[PDB]
């Protein structure tokens, strides 16, 4: 319960953005980030894997509708 | 096993595990030991901000007697050691250490790492300087207004824009209450009205709240009044407001028969 | 947990962490293990603190 | 298109009670016009609306503008919030200058040294002598290309008391002839109040484009950090660099790239690890993990003391390898290091800035952050003015100081309506200093 | 000893019923001596625990375990940790629920600011139900019930 899914990312938003936007909730352990090779762009959604549950626990509730690159993601968990 | 734990961390510098054992492992921790594993960790790598942290706040809990002197300094020169690390601990500790030890002159300090922490902008810190400034503005209302600005300029939320009205208007009479009503009154947009009520008539509540005797600077009764007779839509209530209205508001020399045509014509 | 039955400890309430729970008062956690104020839990510990080859048998 | 609602309101009224006819259905010809001879409308909607704010402006500034009371009471001299003591560094080019420049003043100087006559004046309040003290501008750098340029311009005594006039607050009048130097006075103005006053913001009003492409150019032979210079307008470029919105926006984004590539030298120079490319805000946060501990360190070995021992403390010499210490006394190695480390904190003070580049993706946003906060200096025009007076108060731009040229060629509206191009300041007129020279 | 099981459960059986009984001290007797008709569960049963402060522990503990003329309750600070067969036992406990609770959620993301709603059987239900839990302890944020707005 520490990984969580977050989609509708801008075409902007990098590992080193989403790391920083979710720096706050706790340690992050890993950032994971599907992306096409044909275009080399993300699919619009990622995993971010924090150190902590009640760090992932508050981020996805604190982040969840939240806006980021001036749209709306969509946070929760991955499994 | 002081001398085995330097043997371990002889080659096993690196490792900060073993210098955690070796802090729990002698129960008279901040006699030599408290600087020793600060010293280590602090020459040796720059990680281990969790354990820097909770460290720094047992030792706050531990040299509490006098209550912060010396140990507001350390637990403040370990949070400013964290270079970038914009973490749910470091601003936690810097507001405790600002609660307990002097505040509202170092709080200023506190508030300027805060926003060193929100240059990168993620909004957890914000969400938690700006409840801690309405709660440090407890004792002195200066700041209150200037906070509730830089959350209101700076962050849309409908429940701490309606916080930050009664603020305003737990003031003398009109101390920024009239900004946070015209403010509120104006309604651009429908979702900061709707945050903790929604009936069409708190807008009109209060800009006749307004109309009550106060101290703003003109507000007589342009757009109160104006408002309260095109789109009043409540019997006898934006009537008998309109009414007293004309009647205190300063003077009413003329506005008292204003008051009386109108009640005449509806 | 029963006042003259008792004989049961509850796990993350009167026994400690079942394998790798979490402490916590959300949904999802162990919250606080029952404890006095002076430290001691409700009862037992709600934080916690040969050849057996049987000689004919078939192949 | 949007229509007049109180003509409209006439127009039905008198439709509804005289039996008129619908205007509003009659019209056959639309007619449009030149653009630049069609801002009648906005001039008036201007004037409709400082006519229905409070009309705050100072309070030594009412009754001038009322043309009745003492036509004195806005001078330097009687403004009771005089300065005594102020900066001319780059004013005065040598001591005989200064001196020359006060034909009716006796200098005295707080050293006796003539190798030791920036200098900064301070006048009393027998009464007749001004305070002249010499200075030493703080070390920039190892780089001697980075020391700041200075004016050359020899300017007379009737020059001095104008950018003196300048530099005080209160209302200023410049007469200037033909080739008086009025650009220069105003140049030298305009660089004196941004260099002792860098809180304030400078608003410069023209009436043409062409005073305010030669004030540009008179400014780029200055100390003036293109960062915070401005020009609005809604043109063919005349200067050298691109003054406009749309050139800082760009000359911001090349100079936060060259921090950041800085930034990136400086970590690899200090043995730091990582890859990672750094932005505004990571820069700041290694910039206040490793460069101000390692300064603060370095202070407190050097400065709580030998000459050699201010070297081997140096943590940026191999960040300063391509440019320090000279071993003579110890004052001197520790201004090259306080130096550097101004360099440094320079600019660490630039990404700081230019971050919001980053935290708006817009030019229009970047051009509005730049307008009302990293801006100090912001130039326009009367007409472009009296056209966004309404869009500058509404985004909150701020000013302190009003310096405009040609004042003899702008109209009287054209001339109140700068003063109002902000809210007031908690009852208060926000305006400090109203200098106008034509 | 004897226990009200309220909002007692249709189909929880009374077989895990008295498992959790024996899970939590003296399962002497589970009862729930229903309807002669229906054959399912009557809304509150008889749960003996044979010992008395037994029976008031697990009772404190397997409360809140999850087993039109206004008639309506808006209940706040809401505890988003719930589920909806949960909210609508616990609300039950005092009437029936002729609308599950609908949490006023914001529908960017799905999680809860901490609103709702729920349809009771009767005004007194809604009353009583919000007096016991006026302030009382919710799960994580403290509940606070009451009569609800018309919308």
């Amino acid at each position: 319960k520490r990984v969580l899914y977050v989609g509708g990312l801008a075409e902007e938003v990098d590992d080193k953005v989403l790391h920083a936007a979710f720096i706050p909730f706790g340690d992050i352990t890993d950032i994971q980030i599907p992306l096409d090779y044909e275009t080399e762009k993300h699919r619009g959604f990622a995993f971010v894997e924090f150190e902590l549950a009640e760090d992932a626990a508050a981020a996805i509730d604190n982040m969840n509708e939240s806006e980021l690159f001036g749209r709306t993601i969509r946070v929760n968990l991955a499994k | 096993e002081d001398l085995p734990y330097e043997e371990e961390i002889m080659r096993n510098q690196f490792s900060v595990k073993c210098w955690l054992r070796y802090i729990e492992f002698k129960q008279g921790a901040p006699k030599p030991r408290l600087n020793q594993l600060y010293e280590r960790a602090l020459k040796l790598l720059p990680c281990s901000y969790k354990l820097w942290y909770r460290y720094l706040k047992a030792r706050r809990a531990q040299v509490k007697h006098r209550c912060v002197t010396d140990p507001a300094y350390e637990d403040v020169n370990n949070c400013h050691e964290r270079a970038f690390v914009f973490m749910h601990k470091m601003p936690r500790l810097w507001l405790d250490y600002c609660q307990f030890l002097m505040d509202q002159g170092r709080v200023t300090h506190t508030r300027r790492t805060f926003d060193r922490a929100l240059r990168a902008l993620p909004i957890t810190q914000h969400s938690r300087i700006w409840p801690l400034y309405l709660r440090f503005l407890r004792s002195h209302p200066l700041p209150e207004t200037a906070v509730r600005g830089y959350r209101r300029f700076l962050k849309l939320s409908p429940e701490s824009a309606e916080e930050y009205i009664e603020y305003l208007k737990s003031s003398d009479r009109l101390d920024e209450a009239a900004q946070r009503l015209a403010t509120v009154v104006n309604d651009e947009r429908f979702v900061s009205k709707a945050g903790k009520s929604n009936y069409q008539l708190w807008h009109e509540l209060c800009d006749l709240i307004s109309q009550n005797p106060d101290k703003v600077q003109s507000l007589n009764v342009d757009a109160i009044i104006r408002g309260g007779l095109t789109r009043f839509t409540d019997q006898l209530g934006k009537l008998w407001c309109s009414l007293a209205d004309y009647y205190i508001r300063s003077g009413h020399f003329e506005k008292a028969r204003d008051v009386y045509e109108e009640a005449i014509r509806t | 947990p029963p006042p003259s039955y008792p004989n049961l400890k509850i796990p993350g309430l009167n026994s400690p962490i079942p394998e790798s729970c979490s402490f916590g008062y959300h949904a999802g956690g162990w919250g606080k293990p029952p404890v006095d104020e002076t430290g001691k839990p409700l009862y037992g510990d709600v934080f916690g603190t040969i050849d057996r080859t049987p000689w004919g048998e078939l192949e | 298109v949007f229509l007049d609602p109180n003509q409209y309101q006439q127009d039905m009224t008198n439709t509804i009670q005289n039996g008129a006819e619908d205007v509003y259905e009659t019209f056959n010809i639309i007619m449009r016009r030149k653009p630049k001879e069609n801002n009648f409308k906005a001039v008036l909607e201007t004037i409709r609306n400082l006519m229905n704010t409070d009309c705050v402006v100072p309070d030594w500034l009412h009754d001038i503008i009322l043309g009745y009371g003492d036509p004195s009471s806005a001078h330097y001299s009687k403004m009771p919030n005089q300065i005594a003591t102020l900066d001319f560094n780059d004013t005065f080019l040598s001591i005989e200058h200064l001196k020359a420049s006060f034909p009716g003043h006796n200098v005295k100087v707080t050293v006796e040294d003539p190798a030791l006559q920036p200098f900064r004046i301070t006048f009393p309040v027998e009464a007749k002598t001004l305070i002249v003290e010499p200075h030493v501008i703080p070390n920039r750098g190892p780089y001697p290309y980075n020391q700041p340029k200075r004016n050359t311009i020899q300017f007379t005594h009737t020059q001095i008391e104008a950018i003196r006039a300048g530099m005080q607050p209160g209302l200023t009048m410049v007469v200037g002839p033909p080739g008086t130097g009025k650009t220069d006075v105003a140049v030298q103005i305009i660089s004196n109040i941004y260099h002792n006053f860098p809180e304030q913001r400078t608003l410069i009003v023209t009436h043409s484009n062409q005073a305010l492409n030669q004030l540009f150019e008179k400014i780029m032979a200055l100390d003036i950090d293109e960062r915070h210079l401005l020009r609005l307008g809604h043109e063919e470029l005349e200067t050298e660099k691109d003054f406009s919105r749309y050139g800082r926006v760009n000359y911001v984004l090349a100079r936060r790239i060259e921090l950041l590539e800085e930034v990136k030298r400086l970590q690899k120079s200090l043995g730091v690890p990582g890859d990672a490319s750094y932005t505004c805000e990571t820069a700041g946060y290694f910039f206040l993990y490793q460069v101000m501990s390692r300064w603060e360190e370095y202070i407190s070995k050097v400065k709580n003391p030998d000459v050699t021992e201010v070297s081997t403390f140096f943590p940026f010499h191999e960040y300063f390898a391509n440019a320090i210490f000279k071993g003579r006394s110890y004052e001197e190695d520790m201004e090259i290091a306080e130096g550097c480390f101004r360099h440094i904190k320079k600019i660490f003070t630039q990404l700081e800035e230019f971050r919001a580049s980053e935290l708006l993706r817009s030019g229009l946003d970047r051009s509005k952050y730049l307008l009302v906060k990293e801006a100090k200096i912001i130039a326009m025009t009367c007409t472009h003015a009296a056209l966004k007076r309404h869009d500058l108060v509404k985004l909150g731009f701020k000013y302190d100081n009003i310096l405009m040229e040609e004042a003899a060629q702008i109209l009287e509206i054209e001339t109140f309506i700068p003063l109002l191009l902000q809210n007031p300041q908690d009852g208060f007129s926000r305006l400090k200093r109203w200098i106008m020279i034509g | 000893a004897t226990v009200y099981v309220g909002g007692l459960d249709e189909k929880v059986s009374e077989p895990l019923l008295w498992e959790l009984f024996l899970q939590a001290g003296p399962v002497v007797n589970t009862h729930m001596p229903k309807d002669r008709v229906t054959g399912q569960h009557q809304g509150y049963g008889f749960v003996e625990f044979l010992s008395e402060e037994d029976a008031d522990y697990a009772i404190k503990i397997m409360n809140m375990i999850k087993l039109d003329v206004g008639a309506n309750i808006f209940i706040g600070n809401l505890d988003p940790e719930i589920d909806e067969k949960l909210l609508y036992d616990t609300f039950s406990a005092f009437g029936v629920i002729l609308q599950t609770p609908k949490i006023m959620r914001d529908p960017d993301t799905g999680n809860s600011k901490g609103y709702a709603f729920i349809n009771f059987a009767s005004f007194d239900a809604s009353d009583a139900a919000i007096e016991a839990m006026n302030g009382q302890y919710l799960c994580n944020r403290p509940i606070t019930v009451s009569y609800a707005f018309k919308k």
